[PDB]
């Protein structure tokens, strides 16, 4: 995250943070047996970090599971970066309580102009290098669609919505992708791309959940 | 192949990586995004110096 500030102790229950000999992407635990990242977060295998604020000091709240089941979407593009979500189901259910819980599924589109809360342990460097032990939040608006195609002109997907500042400065970065964009309550975006991080007109670009509600429903249920 | 500059690309990951620097003569690290960006991009510097 560029430009945003430390999150709260035990604020956002529902940031998870996916591990393989290290933290490499954020996720959002959304029930207590499955997490929602990017598609190319994917590894073949994952451990998942629950309940952390701190990835580099053991404070006592984390649970630590592994991923018994990880699915791309079937549609996922890996030169368009279309369809850039995941599906992970935990091997054991996430124990729910004040510093690890569930974020709501959106029930509505995102709207332009909406505030909205970005998370994850990513780069908060524009140029170089400065990865961060403890969350970090971004208060970012929902752009509209043309700002988002002006920025990005012939890579706009479908699944893909803008978030940020056209002005830069802002912005998530590398770490933080299948992270949460979190509006009004609901999770309304995975972390996927960008030109850069917080460059002039390259606003990070995110995959919009809300359409791949009833995937999610479909998935949990062909896999319990 | 062994000539273009480290590129982490448009993809927000951390994925720990070996490019050959022309300079330096030798492989070294680098943190990738997870997609795009060019080949000079190896999972182990053993690899890269076998390439490179
Ligand atoms: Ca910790």
């Amino acid at each position: 995250i560029v430009g945003g500030y430390t999150c709260e102790e035990n604020s956002l229950p529902y940031q998870v943070s996916l591990n393989s000999g290290s933290h490499f992407c954020g996720g959002s635990l959304i029930s207590e047996q499955w997490v929602v990242s990017a598609a190319h977060c994917y590894k073949t295998r994952i451990q998942v970090r629950l309940g952390e604020h701190n990835i580099k000091v053991l404070e006592g709240n984390e649970q630590f599971i592994n991923a018994a089941k990880i699915i791309r979407h079937p549609k996922y593009n890996r030169d368009t970066l279309d369809n850039d979500i995941m599906l992970i189901k935990l091997s054991s259910p996430a124990v729910i309580n004040a510093r690890v819980s569930t974020i709501s599924l959106p029930t509505a589109p995102p709207a332009a102009g909406t505030e909205c809360l970005i998370s994850g342990w990513g780069n908060t460097l524009s140029f170089g290098a400065d990865y961060p032990d403890e969350l970090k939040c971004l208060d970012a608006p929902v752009l509209t669609q043309a700002e988002c195609k002006a920025s990005y002109p012939g890579k706009i997907t479908n699944s893909m919505f803008c978030v940020g500042f056209l002005e830069g400065g802002k912005d998530s970065c590398q770490r933080d992708a299948g992270g949460p964009v979190v509006c009004n309550g609901q999770l309304q975006g995975v972390v996927s791309w960008g030109h850069g991080c917080a460059w002039k007109n390259r606003p990070g670009v995110y995959t919009k959940v809300y359409n791949y509600v009833d995937w999610i429903k479909d998935t949990i249920a062909a896999n319990s | 192949v062994c000539s273009e500059q480290a590129e982490t690309g448009p993809c927000r990951a951390m994925i720990s990586r070996w490019y050959f620097d022309v300079t330096e003569g030798k492989c070294a690290p680098f943190f990738y995004g997870g997609c795009g960006g060019n080949r000079n991009n190896f999972d182990t510097e053993e690899y890269c110096m076998a390439v490179c």
